[PDB]
RNA sequence: CACCUGUGGCGAAGGCGUCUUACCAGAACGGGUUCGACGGUGAGGGACGAAAGCUGGGGGCACGAACCGGAUUAGAUACCCGGGUAGUCCCAGCCGUAAACGAUGCUCGCUAGGUGUCAGGCAUGGCGCGACCGUGUCUGGUGCCGCAGGGAAGCCGUGAAGCGA
RNA sequence: AUCGUGAUUAUUGGGUCUAAAGGGUCCGUAGCCGGUUUGGUCAGUCCUCCGGGAAAUCUGACAGCUCAACUGUUAGGCUUUC
């Protein structure tokens, strides 16, 4: 084609401890702390984040 | 004469008779001795006689650096040049070398000011460029000739050319260059691409 | 006269005329789309090489 | 393009997609954002890594998109926004750290040429803000005097 | 910094041209370029072409037929009169009644020929042929 | 496929180079783990059937073959016999179709070449002369001077043998010429 | 400040090689992050500017213009060899020039390919299937090879000397 | 002498790696060059109108000097770029 398109994609990450349905972005530059209870959802990497809980599915 | 191409064999054969079916066959036209007797009407002119040397142990070579040009007044022209010991073979083997080398070039009236459309100067705007000499060929109204020098008035009146301005650029000094840009630039007439609708 | 990779003139030495590999149809190449492998499409029956 | 006073030219763009809409697979809400924004402003956070922290952890793919206002435009519009732009502040702020680094170390002459491109830099803000009368047309950028971290 | 893209575009023709590539692609796309697209394409030296938007100013994918020379932009827009034409035609064009001069008018912008038919002038855009 | 795939997995047909080139992408189909990149088998019947129709125009006593490799040069020999094309397998003489007053003087009207990178001066001499070419290259070879590409391993000889009867067999068929010629003949001698 | 050391790297250039620490700066890379044309070039003008040299204070192992001596030679005010001052070094300033070179000013779009290696990112196979190393691929550098293109040619050739601004 | 030759002053229309020629690098004012885009104006610009831009010399023809240059009429030019 000749449009862009975002490589880098977004997921559906699910808290670990409070099952929080939360959002975080795939190439995340910061440490994606759960919103609502006591979990980081994924590490700040500089390429790719290391997620540390389940991902329920990668989004566009 | 004993043809050995098949472009001889075909023009012994009388298949080909003008040098225009001889480059629909698109085979290589390596004989001399064909486009005499395809076109018995070329006619060419020496061009310089510009007697090269060289180095030798004992002595000093010398040749004949001899360019004849090779038109037929009518829309084909071509370039070809030959040296040789002596002036007498090497402006014979330039004569070989040029009738070889013809070419058809379209022509009309793409002059800004002549409008007449029949075929007396260069199409449109063209260049050539032998080494540093180059040649633009713009238009020229009708009746008038060409407003170039005594070599390019020798070679664009063989390639059958009438009124044409010109203009040249680097050192003019080459008669050789001179002509192998002149025929350059009569490539370039007959090789820019044109509409449709033209 | 015309290549089918590029259109331009047949003019120069070393023009190849040749018909089609699949319906027969005469294709034209030029040295640059010959050299460059310019790719060349039939407009008859939609040929296409490299 | 090269960058501003060194000629090594770069393609690290954050690509953003084509959306002309807001998420449809976020529950998220335009005032659940604008709260947002507010109180991480009102905690001391930048407008740079404001919409960071909201595509990060709350997945926000663009304020604008939902909200229909960027960060600075809810920050003119609440009145929580800076007298002066965040880039000129930056600028200033690190041409301050440099002369103080500057005024111990005089034969740091490659970071005095640093502390000039980035003076050349805060006087393109300052000419463009003034241009578009963002800033007065009297406050020039004093190097010694007027250039505080919260100017009046 | 990108501050020339009509001249660009008819650059990136040129180049496309001598290549003898069928398809390229425009860079930024703008509404003179669009109307230099469509007084080209009327004049039939250039096939066809879309804007199709990427977020951005827009790009084209230009179907190039072969029937081109060189094409660039005209720099400086040179004022043109309704008697001031056949000059800046000696100059860039080779030959008569071949090749057009792009030119933006009141009225709207065409080939020299159609504005000589309107009787009005103005600024040189481009030469194509 | 008018053979089977995994007759040319066998054979040694669909093994490459380790290093491709950016125009012969088209005729990969997928990277294989070994590094050998896999060209398209059905692109390779589908150029070697275009190739056949085409050779299929003109007579074989008009063709030009031309080989250089050793496991190329037997089944060129093959080839040669069982159409009749004048083969130049081994070494080639650089002034064969110009130089009329050579040994080995020619005026054909196609020109095969078995490699193209290897063949440059049979590639050169028929771009002078003006001769279209039905190449034979591989995973890194260029189309440069070429009219036709045949898409097939040319340094493996089970492969050579098999892609040149595939192409004697078609073409022998398409122009109703006598061929009892079979692949052990154009199989190279083991 | 060796080997380590590279047809490696960083730097505006000049230039930068022991190690540790503190201070500062830029880059590329990743980025549904903030900004909204804020950009390029740029006569004047400003800072940086190799080495030599100059001024003042140090230091002086080595090296080493001058100088002295020993040979060489027709001669030797030179090459060679023995001494060796200023200087090289540091501290505070000045001069402002180099074959300061890629003998290629800087910015942008555009234009066949094959081909090392470096930074980052990214797939995958192995890896004590971990810290790590391989092949592929996008981006930005760093080299060689070269079609078209151009040049008078040597050549240049997405890192132009190609085509435009 | 001066114009042309000579694109040997080059806006048109030149070069600047090795032939004379890239400034050591760089920051940067006046100048100069500038993204797509909606809305408004119309100053340069654009078509047109009206006041001008003396004749003379210039071009062509007619008329008249025997042809001629030349004088008059006339259709154009310049006057320019208000
Ligand atoms: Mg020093
Ligand atoms: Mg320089
Ligand atoms: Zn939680
Ligand atoms: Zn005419």
């Amino acid at each position: 084609d000749y449009t862009q398109r975002p490589k880098s994609r977004f997921l559906r990450v699910k808290c670990n401890d409070c099952e929080n349905e939360q959002i975080i972005f795939g190439s995340a530059s910061r440490k994606i702390t759960c919103v609502v209870c006591g979990r980081t959802l994924a590490e700040p990497t500089g390429g790719k984040s290391t997620i540390t809980t389940h991902i329920l599915e990668v989004l566009e | 004469w004993v043809p050995k191409t098949r472009l001889g064999k075909l023009v012994v054969e009388g298949q080909v008779a003008s040098m225009d079916e001889a480059i629909k066959s698109g085979l290589p036209i390596r004989e001399p001795q064909i486009i005499d007797m395809l076109l018995p009407d070329l006619e060419d002119e020496v061009l310089d006689i510009n007697m090269v040397q060289r180095m030798t142990d004992s002595g000093r070579r010398v040749k004949f650096r001899a360019t004849v040009i090779v038109g037929n007044r009518n829309g084909y022209v071509g370039l070809g040049q030959a040296k040789d010991v002596q002036v007498g073979p090497a402006i014979r083997k330039a004569i070989d070398a040029a009738k070889l080398n013809i070419t058809y070039i379209r022509r009309g009236c793409g002059s800004w000011e002549c409008a007449c459309g029949l075929p007396h100067t260069v199409p449109y705007e063209v260049t050539g460029k032998a080494g540093s000499v180059s040649v633009t060929l713009i238009p020229a109204p009708r009746g008038l000739g060409i407003a170039a020098g005594n070599t390019a008035t020798k070679v664009l009146e063989k390639a059958g050319i009438k009124d044409v301005w010109t203009k040249t650029f680097g050192t003019t000094r080459s008669t050789l260059n001179f002509a192998k840009a002149t025929y350059d630039a009569l490539n370039q007439v007959n090789v820019v691409r044109l509409p449709v609708y033209y | 006269e015309y290549c089918t990779s590029c259109g331009i003139r047949l003019v120069e030495k070393g023009y190849v005329k040749f018909p089609c590999p699949q319906c027969g149809a005469e294709i034209g190449r030029c040295i640059s789309c010959r050299q460059q492998g310019n790719v060349y499409t039939c407009p008859k029956c939609g040929f296409k090489a490299p | 393009m090269a960058k501003m006073h060194t000629k090594r030219k770069g393609k690290s763009s954050s690509t953003r997609p084509i959306r002309t809409d807001p998420p449809e697979w976020c529950k998220i809400g335009a005032d659940e954002v604008t709260t947002i924004v507010l109180d991480l402003w009102k905690q001391g956070v930048s407008t740079a890594e404001i919409g960071m922290v909201l595509r990060d952890r709350y997945g926000v793919p663009d304020a604008k998109l939902i909200t229909g206002k960027k960060v600075t435009t809810i920050l003119k519009e609440n009145n929580v926004a800076p007298n002066i732009p965040e880039d000129l502040t930056n600028l200033i702020v690190k041409a301050l750290g440099l002369r103080k680094h500057l005024s111990v170390n005089k034969k740091d002459v490659h970071n005095k040429r640093s502390l000039n491109l980035t003076e050349s830099k805060i006087r393109r803000l300052v000419k463009y803000y003034k241009q578009e009368k963002v800033l007065p047309r009297d406050w020039f950028y004093k190097p010694e005097t007027a250039e505080m971290m919260i100017t009046r | 910094v990108l501050l020339d893209p009509l001249a660009n575009a008819l650059s990136t023709i040129k180049n496309a041209e001598a290549i003898g590539k069928s398809s390229c692609v425009v860079r930024p796309a703008s509404k003179n370029i669009g109307n230099v697209l469509k007084v080209m394409q009327d004049l039939g030296y250039i096939g066809d072409f879309e804007f199709i938007d990427d977020g951005k100013a827009g790009i084209y994918s230009v179907t190039l037929v072969g029937r081109i020379n060189k094409c660039g932009a005209i720099k400086p827009r040179y004022s043109v009169g309704t008697a001031s034409f056949e000059r800046w035609e000696k100059q860039f064009l080779p030959a008569k009644n071949f090749g057009a001069l792009i030119v933006t008018t009141s009225s709207g912008v065409m080939s020299q020929y159609e504005a000589r038919d309107k009787k009005i002038g103005g600024q040189l855009l481009a030469y194509v042929y | 496929s008018l053979v089977s795939i995994d007759e040319y997995l066998a054979a040694g047909v669909h093994i490459g180079t380790q290093q491709k080139t950016q125009d012969m992408m088209r005729f990969v189909y997928r990277v294989r783990t070994d590094g050998l990149y896999v060209l398209d088998i059905q692109s390779t019947d589908e150029r070697i059937r275009v190739a056949s129709k085409l050779l299929s125009h003109y007579d074989p006593a008009r063709i030009l073959v031309v080989s250089s490799r050793q496991y190329g040069q037997h089944p060129a020999r093959m080839f040669s016999r069982a159409l009749g094309t004048r083969a130049m397998l081994g070494r080639f003489i650089p002034g064969s179709l110009t130089n009329p007053q050579i040994h080995g003087f020619f005026e054909p009207d196609v020109i095969i070449v078995t490699d193209p990178a290897g063949d440059a001066q049979v590639l050169k001499e028929a771009s002078s002369i003006g001769v279209p070419v039905v190449a034979l290259c591989d995973t890194n070879n260029l189309t440069s001077n070429v009219d036709l590409v045949i898409p097939t391993n040319n340094k493996g000889r089970k492969a050579l043998s098999l892609v040149y009867w595939l192409l004697a067999r078609e073409v022998s068929r398409l122009n109703d010429t006598p061929f009892n010629y079979e692949l052990t003949d154009f199989e190279t001698p083991l």
